[PDB]
C-alpha cells in the first residue's frame, strides 16, 4: 500500500495516473524508477513513477 | 522504459 505524493499525470498506456493522498498497491518495484501499482478503487492497473509515491 | 518534475 503505497502514497502518491502527487497526482501523476501518465503519458502512455503502460502507467496511470493517480492523485496526491490517493493510495494504490505496489505490485513490481525492482524494476527501476517505475512499478506496476494496481489503483483499489476502481480496479485497473497502471505503472507509477517513484518519484511521487513513497511507502507508507 | 525519465521520472516527472515533482511538485
Amino acid at each position: 500500500t503505497f502514497v502518491a505524493l502527487y497526482d501523476y499525470e501518465s503519458r502512455t498506456e503502460t502507467d496511470l495516473s493517480f492523485k496526491k493522498g490517493e493510495r494504490l498497491q505496489i505490485v513490481n518495484n525492482t524494476e527501476g524508477d517505475w512499478w506496476l501499482a494496481h489503483s483499489l478503487t476502481t480496479g485497473q492497473t497502471g505503472y507509477i513513477p517513484s518519484n511521487y509515491v513513497a511507502p507508507s | 522504459x525519465p521520472l516527472p518534475p515533482l511538485p
